[PDB]
Formats: structure tokens, C-alpha cells, sequence
RNA sequence: CCGAGCCUGGUGAUAGCUGGUUGUCCAAGAUAGAAUCUUAGUUCAACUUUAAAUUUGCCCACAGAACCCAAAUCCCCUU
RNA sequence: ACCUCGGAGCAGAACCCAACCUCCGAGCAGUACAUGCUAAGACUUCACCAGUCAAAGCGAACCUUUGAUCCA
């Protein structure tokens, strides 16, 4: 199944956004727009929010 | 007269004289100010740019170049504000525009650029 | 008038001639007769006819509209928000022009209330009066006014006319006393000290740009010149004015009334002011 | 609701209404949209934008809320920096 | 579903008004008529709504329509119903603002 | 309520103006309010019925009604519809004309 | 008069159920969707009544409304 | 057995509807991580709640099936 995860910005900001990834799939690292920084920055998966 | 520990003289011992609280660059007398109750009103500030001795000569030249669209045939720079119901705020905006113009004097267009480039390209006939 | 001549012609007005003004007394409707009896306007059988229809807001079991909407803090802390009654410069000029407020004396909340220019409700969390820029372009009065909040434009208008404005804080108790001093004097209590502003309001009343009553008076000329420069008027030297003493008069930050000190008791019955002389009481009322 | 309280004989306010709705003095009631905080990960950006909005109530909804609140909640409040100060009054309204 | 035409021919329509809601492409967007994600036809301008029949030339990237059109006899032309908004007001006017 | 102070120039900065002395010789008189303002008030009912009331009228309220109709018909384009309360001495005009009527009564000197 | 005595009180229990709901006269006044531990009820809508404001409303001739592959309906210049 | 939603029958020609009923599938999957933010004007499952579309603008790049409130 899929799990909702909290991608947390690697830019030092507290900005986090939620994505969906397969449980069997590896932890996610993804480029995403940082509104506070106003630039695309890397985000890393921190913790599993739920299992959907 | 009553005075507590929080009296102003105790709070700010350095400034204690009564006159200390009431002891007092664009020349408002030189400027000409008009108000039109046109809803926002309108304030117009006009002054002869050339004879503005309170403005430096190079600054006057730069202003007359850059803001030539706001200069009347009489050579007087005219600028208006209509962004408030209060003529106070409109006049404040006009004065701030004057200050900003002086400061910058001290220190859509894409299609126009392309058409001017095409005009220069067509600019080939030499008598 | 011709009406009084008609009265002269007519019979004597007595308690047998009186009639209510037509249209002021609707007929009473009661459930008797064919039209208003029988089911008496209640309808056929059911909850509504029995008089037992469910409460207001009930929707027959469907989750009610007023409950299915999420809770949001629209009114959180509403009763602790400070309220300031607006006093526009239009209203102030109107009061001065009609003589209900005397500009020759310092204008404070007591004078505004006594002239009926503003109505303050301390019980409804009114913390005083806020000066409002409305009418600034036509304000032409030289006044010494003490308010609780003041907009930059209102301050500019007051000062351009050659006047003085100061923002002074009043706690709810002092505010009630200031707004209605006579009932307080009939309470027979010594005049209390005016409390200091709460910590959140302290920067406002210590800022000179607000003309705060706790602000450094040394910084007042600089702020006044800044406003004059911003709004394009020449700052008048009020020290040269013949009313400069009145314009300079300011009550002490712990003082509720201009000429009365904290701790005094106003005996209105025989027109006297009893003043404590005990050293402890004097220290307390001066602190 | 309680039309006559047992201690004062007064009409009572349904506090569920106060916890949820804002009354503009002119007679308009503002509210949030239901579900505006629920499962945002599965909602489209347009739907989320619609849900994040402050929304007016019907005439009948407003009448119900007016009945369910007392006159205290329908007074002029001169808050210091009220974001709804401009919305408290209607302008250029014809009938 | 409550789908179908919302503005019939001759109806005055303001910019943004939905003209017709549809599941398939029963009506096609003409002049000054945009299409939503769900094939709803909305007005891009303020004006009068007109329905016409026009020759249909599918976008080349539309593989199915291109196959359909290539499997067609040499004289045949496809026709579709199109919705246009005939703009009423001009884009604007030049007004004298100042006599410098 | 204090009597308004004498001003060197009228209208006063707030726009207030005392009634002229002597009073006009019109068949009707409009007494000022106790706050020394012209008694012309907007009124609203049903949320859509806008009216204006001239309230403290003495004398020929019918003469006042004729004058008000003459003054307001060019503005409206039609004769305004009015109610003359002869008992209470008031004139009620359909529509909002408070500012125009206040200016007009000032010109007449009430 | 006991599948749970009798009396008093709480108590004017509660009843979406049944029954009843008293002068005269006039006027306007009709079936209708949704939700509901809901279909013997209710709330919203629709209809209905009163008062008020304003300007268009109904009828409709053309023109117009899809491919897959009937009777009519919608819309509105006139009238 | 069903109870919510969606698609088709089932309504020949705007909408609405043959409820009850027949068949199918969804409590999602894939994709992207601007698949952002804002905002005129509209639609709407005949109420409300809810649900849709969207010009212009700003910013990056250069989409195809459900559940309120309270409470945590
Ligand atoms: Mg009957
Ligand atoms: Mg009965
Ligand atoms: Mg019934
Ligand atoms: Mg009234
Ligand atoms: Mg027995
Ligand atoms: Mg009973
Ligand atoms: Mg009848
Ligand atoms: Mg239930
Ligand atoms: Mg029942
Ligand atoms: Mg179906
Ligand atoms: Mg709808």
C-alpha cells in the first residue's frame, strides 16, 4: 500500500509538506518549492504520518 | 502641582525644561499647491523646475530629462496625487514623489525594442 | 395657530374625549369566531399544533448548520480586546464650533464626555477615545487634546493647527472615574492612582511618534518636525503662542484629573477637598 | 434555546454559534468552510483554496443566528486593529 | 448531473460565465470561448453567444482524430457545433487626461 | 446645551450656520433642533424605503410642502411623493434628500 | 383491579399519539424537492400571506441547442 | 442482500426525473512535487452543508472514486 509522509525542507526552514509513497519504496528525497526561501530546495522524508 | 515617581521629570531627568518638548527641506512657500475635490480627492504640486534654486543644477537637468512628461509648457514641473480622500495624504505623496525624484536624479518595452531594431535594420538608404 | 382657534370652537378636552393616535393601537387578535377560532392558527395535528416542535436550530436530526461549521476563533478573547471610541476631527471641530468643547482649556476625556462629544462605556471594554483622521482637511482649531489612541494624520492635523495632542492610557477604573467623576465623588472614596499601561501597551505610550504621555519629551520636537516635513506644513512655534501654558499643561501619569492629586477626597456637599497628611498614605498615593 | 433563563429571566445565547460565526454589524454572518482542515493531502488546490475562504451566510441562516444570539453580540465594537472593520458596513447597496 | 447549455444563442454573457457544461464534446469552443478541465465551455469575453456549424480540423497531436480523418473519403469534411462569444464592448477608449 | 459661540465668519469650519436674524417671512418656520441643527433626518423602513423628514415645522406645512415639491421636482424629474403630518408638524419625502434639503433650508435662512 | 401493592409527593411527569380548541363580516389562499434512529414528526426549499422598494415580467416569430445512429422542450424581438 | 459515491440501462429532442430496480467499480491507483499563490465572473445533484469551472495577475517550470462537527 501507500503511506503519507512528511517531507521536511533541507534548507533549514520549518517548512514541511505531505506526500504519498509506497511503504516498500525507499525513503524519499525530492526537489520542491520553498515558499519562505522562494526557491526550489531539497526535502527529505522525516517520519511516517499514516498508512493509507 | 502633583508629581509622582512616574512624573516626566523623574522619568527623563536629562530633559526637564518645558521648552525642551517644544523647541523646534523642500520649500513649501516656493511650491504651488492646489486641491481639487474630484471618492478620493486630488492634490497638485507645481513648481518652476528651472528656477528651483533649492535644487542643484545637475539634479535639475536630470529631472528635466527623465520626467519631461510631467513638465508644463511653462517649464514648471507638475505632479499630482489622487490616492486618498485626505488632501494631507495626497500632498504627502506629492512631496515624497518630489523627494524620490531628487534622490534618483542624485543617483511592454520589449516590443518597442524589437520594432526599433527592425527600424534600424530598415535604416539602410544612404542618400 | 388655527389649531388653537379650532380648540376654542370645540368642546372641552376631558377624559371622555381622549383617543389614541390612529395607527398606534393595532387590534388584539384572539381565537374566537369562525375566522380565528377552530384550529386557532396552529394547523392540523402534529408537533407544531401540539406546541412541542423541537428547539430553534434543530433540523429534524440532520446535523445542524450551526454545528456542522467548524469552530473558529472569530470571537476568542472578544471581552479582553480593548475598544476605543472614535472621535473624528470632524466631530471635534463640530463640538468646538458649537461651543460644547472649549478649546481654551485642555481637552481630555472628561471634557469630551461633558460636552457629550463621545460616549464611553468602560463596562463594554472601552479603553477611551481614538483620534480619527476623518475631517483632517477641514480641521481649523487650536486645541490641547488628550486621547488614548491617535492616528498619524490626526496628530498631524492637530499639530499643524498649532495644537498639542498626547496619547494617555487609562485603566478601566480610572477611565470610569474620568468619564463620570460626579458619581465617583458621591462614592466618597479617595481619588485613586492612575495605573500604568499593561506591558503590551507600554511601548506605544512611551513612543514619541505616538505622542505617548510616558514618552521622552526631548524627542517630541523631532517627531513633530518629522510630521510637518511629511505632511507639508510649517510647524508653528507654540512657545510663542499666548496659550502656550494651556497647550503645555499635562496631567501627571498617575493623575486622573488635572488639578486633583491621588488620595484626595472631594466633599461636594460643602465644596471642600480633604487631603491626607499621614506619611504612609502620602507615599502610597505618590507611588 | 433558552428564551427565559431561570435565574435572570433573560434570553440566552447559543455559544455554539459564537464559537463558529463572526457577525458583521450590518447583519452579515461570516464563517469558515466545513472540512477546511480535514485531509488536505487528498484535495485539489482549487478545492483547498475554496475551503480556506471566509464565507457569508444565507438570509435564513443569518436570521437563525440572529435569533440564537442576544443583542450583546450585535453591537458596535471598536476594536483596535480589527481585520473586519471595513467589512462591518455595507456601501453602495441598492435594496 | 444538471449538465447542458446554460446560455442559449443571443444571450448576453459576461466574461467568465459558463456557457455549457458537457460530458463529451457536444459543443466545441469557438471564438472567445474557453474550455475547462471538465470540458465546460465558458466565455472569455463579454458579448453575445452564437452557435454555428464549422469544419472540424483536429489538432495533429490528437492521434485518434487524425486516424479518423485519414480513414475518411477524399471529399468528406467533418462538421461540429461551435459556440462563439461576439464581443460587445471595445477593449477601451482613449481619453484626454491632461492638456500639458 | 450651550448656545453656540459667535463666530467672525460663517459658515463655521464644521459647516454650521446660525439661523438668520430676522427670521424669514415665509408662511412656515422650521425650528432648529436643541443642538442647533436643521431638523432634517434620513429614515429607512423595510430595509428599502428611504425617506427624509423635515420635522420641526410651524405654520403652513402645506406651503412648505409646495416649496419642497418645487425644489425637488427638477432633481427627481417628477414631483416627489410626500406625506404632510399636520398634527406633528412634519413633512416626509420619499427618497434621501437630507443634504439637499439642509442646504435649501439654510439658504431660506431657517 | 399484582409480570410486581397502595397512598402522598416530585407532578400541571412526559406523550412526534387521540380528542377538544367558544362573537360577526370581508379578503388573499393548494400537493411540491432534500435531509433526518426518518417516512404518524421536523428543518430547509417550493408554495402561501402582509408590508415595502424598484423595473420589467409572462406569452412568444424567426435564429439557435450532438454525435453515437414521436408528442414535444428550452431560449426571446414583437405583441 | 442493500444503505455513500461514481459510470451505464432510464427516460428518443434544455434540465429534472422510471424511486423501488439491473449491471459495473471506488473507498483508489498512476503521475507530478508550482500537479503553486492569488483572483473577475459563473455552474451546481432541485434547501443548506458540500461539490465544480475559471479569465486577468504573481511565481515556478517549459493530471487521468468518497465522510461534517466535536475531540485528540
Ligand atoms: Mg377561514
Ligand atoms: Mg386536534
Ligand atoms: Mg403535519
Ligand atoms: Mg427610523
Ligand atoms: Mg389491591
Ligand atoms: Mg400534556
Ligand atoms: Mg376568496
Ligand atoms: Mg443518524
Ligand atoms: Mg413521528
Ligand atoms: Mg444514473
Ligand atoms: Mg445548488
Amino acid at each position: 500500500k501507500n503511506i503519507l509522509v512528511r517531507m521536511v525542507s533541507e534548507a533549514g526552514t520549518g517548512f514541511c509538506f505531505n506526500t504519498k509513497r509506497n511503504r516498500l519504496r525507499e525513503k524519499l528525497t525530492l526537489l520542491h518549492y520553498d515558499p519562505v526561501v522562494k526557491q526550489r530546495v531539497l526535502f527529505v522524508e522525516k517520519k511516517k504520518i499514516r498508512s493509507l | 502641582e502633583f508629581k509622582s515617581i512616574y512624573s516626566l521629570d523623574k522619568l527623563y531627568p536629562e530633559s526637564q525644561g518645558s521648552d525642551t518638548a517644544w523647541r523646534v527641506d523642500i520649500p513649501l512657500d516656493r511650491l504651488t499647491i492646489s486641491y481639487c475635490r474630484s471618492v478620493n480627492s486630488k492634490a497638485e504640486v507645481r513648481f518652476h523646475l528651472a528656477t528651483a534654486e533649492w535644487i542643484a543644477e545637475p539634479v535639475r537637468q536630470k529631472i528635466a530629462i527623465t520626467h519631461k512628461n510631467k513638465i508644463n509648457r511653462l517649464g514648471e514641473l507638475i505632479l499630482t496625487s489622487e490616492s486618498s480622500r485626505y488632501q494631507f495624504r495626497n500632498l504627502a505623496d506629492c512631496l515624497q514623489k518630489i523627494r524620490d525624484m531628487i534622490t534618483e536624479a542624485s543617483q511592454k518595452l520589449h516590443r518597442i525594442r524589437i520594432e526599433n531594431m527592425n527600424r534600424e535594420r530598415l535604416r539602410q538608404k544612404r542618400i | 395657530a388655527r389649531a388653537l382657534d379650532l380648540l376654542r370652537g370645540l368642546p372641552r378636552v376631558s377624559l371622555a374625549n381622549l383617543k389614541p393616535n390612529p395607527g398606534s393601537k393595532k387590534p388584539e387578535r384572539r381565537p374566537r369566531g369562525r375566522r380565528r377560532g377552530r384550529k386557532c392558527g396552529r394547523g392540523h395535528k402534529g408537533e407544531r399544533q401540539r406546541g412541542t416542535r423541537p428547539r430553534l436550530g434543530f433540523e429534524g436530526g440532520q446535523t445542524p448548520f450551526y454545528i456542522r461549521i467548524p469552530k473558529y476563533g472569530f470571537n476568542e478573547g472578544h471581552s479582553f480586546r480593548r475598544q476605543y471610541k472614535p472621535l473624528s476631527l470632524n466631530r471635534l471641530q463640530y463640538l468646538i464650533d458649537l461651543g460644547r468643547v472649549d478649546p481654551s482649556q485642555p481637552i481630555d476625556l472628561t471634557q469630551l464626555v461633558n460636552g457629550r462629544g463621545v460616549t464611553i462605556q468602560p463596562l463594554k471594554r472601552d479603553y477611551g477615545v481614538q483620534l480619527v483622521e476623518e475631517g483632517a482637511d477641514t480641521f481649523t482649531a487650536k486645541v490641547n487634546i488628550e486621547v488614548q489612541l491617535a492616528s498619524e494624520l490626526a496628530i498631524a492635523a492637530i499639530e499643524k493647527n498649532g495644537g498639542v495632542v498626547t496619547t494617555a492610557f487609562y485603566d478601566p477604573r480610572s477611565l470610569d472615574i474620568v468619564c463620570k467623576p460626579v458619581p465617583f465623588f458621591l462614592r466618597g472614596q479617595p481619588i485613586p492612582k492612575r495605573m500604568l499601561p499593561p506591558e503590551e501597551l507600554v511601548p506605544y505610550y512611551t513612543d514619541a511618534k505616538n505622542r505617548g504621555y510616558l514618552a521622552d519629551p526631548a524627542k517630541f520636537p523631532e517627531a513633530r518636525l518629522e510630521l510637518a516635513r511629511k505632511y507639508g506644513y510649517i510647524l508653528p512655534d507654540i512657545t510663542k503662542d499666548e496659550l502656550f501654558k494651556m497647550l503645555c499643561t499635562r496631567k501627571d501619569p498617575r493623575q486622573i484629573f488635572f488639578g486633583l492629586a491621588p488620595g484626595w477626597v472631594v466633599n461636594m456637599a460643602d465644596k471642600k477637598i480633604l487631603k491626607p497628611t499621614d506619611e504612609n498614605l502620602l507615599k502610597y498615593y505618590t507611588s | 434555546l433558552t428564551y427565559f433563563s431561570a435565574r435572570k429571566g433573560k434570553r440566552k445565547t447559543v455559544k455554539a454559534v459564537i464559537d463558529r460565526f463572526l457577525r458583521l454589524h450590518c447583519g452579515l454572518w461570516v464563517r469558515r468552510k466545513a472540512g477546511y482542515k480535514k485531509k488536505l493531502w487528498k484535495k485539489t488546490p482549487a478545492r483547498k483554496k475554496r475551503l480556506r475562504e471566509f464565507v457569508f451566510c444565507n438570509k435564513t441562516q443569518s436570521k437563525l443566528l440572529d435569533k440564537m444570539t442576544t443583542s450583546f453580540w450585535k453591537r458596535r465594537n471598536w476594536y483596535v486593529d480589527d481585520p473586519y472593520q471595513k467589512y462591518h458596513d455595507r456601501t453602495n447597496l441598492k435594496v | 448531473r444538471r449538465q447542458g447549455i446554460k446560455k442559449m444563442e443571443g444571450h448576453y454573457v459576461h466574461a467568465g460565465n459558463i456557457i455549457a457544461t458537457q460530458r463529451h464534446f457536444r459543443w466545441h469552443p469557438g471564438a472567445h470561448v474557453g474550455v475547462g478541465k471538465n470540458k465546460c465551455l465558458y466565455a472569455l469575453e463579454e458579448g453575445i453567444v452564437r452557435y454555428t456549424k464549422e469544419v472540424y480540423v483536429p489538432h495533429p497531436r490528437n492521434t485518434e482524430a487524425v486516424d479518423l480523418i485519414t480513414r475518411l473519403p477524399k471529399g468528406a469534411v467533418l462538421y461540429k457545433t461551435f459556440v462563439h462569444v461576439v464581443p460587445a464592448k471595445p477593449e477601451g477608449t482613449f481619453k484626454l487626461v491632461a492638456m500639458l | 446645551i450651550p448656545d453656540p459661540p459667535k463666530h467672525e465668519h460663517y459658515p463655521t469650519p464644521s459647516g454650521w450656520q446660525p439661523p438668520r436674524d430676522p427670521p424669514p417671512n415665509l408662511p412656515y418656520f422650521v425650528r432648529r433642533s436643541r443642538m442647533h441643527n436643521i431638523p432634517v433626518y434620513k429614515d429607512i423602513t423595510h430595509g428599502n424605503r428611504q425617506m427624509t423628514v423635515i420635522r420641526k415645522v410651524e405654520g403652513d406645512i402645506w406651503a412648505l410642502q409646495k416649496d419642497v415639491e418645487d425644489f425637488l421636482s427638477p432633481l427627481l424629474g417628477k414631483t416627489p411623493v410626500t406625506q404632510v403630518n399636520e398634527v406633528t408638524g412634519t413633512l416626509r419625502i420619499k427618497g434621501y434628500f437630507d443634504q439637499e434639503l439642509k442646504a435649501w433650508l439654510l439658504e431660506k435662512g431657517f
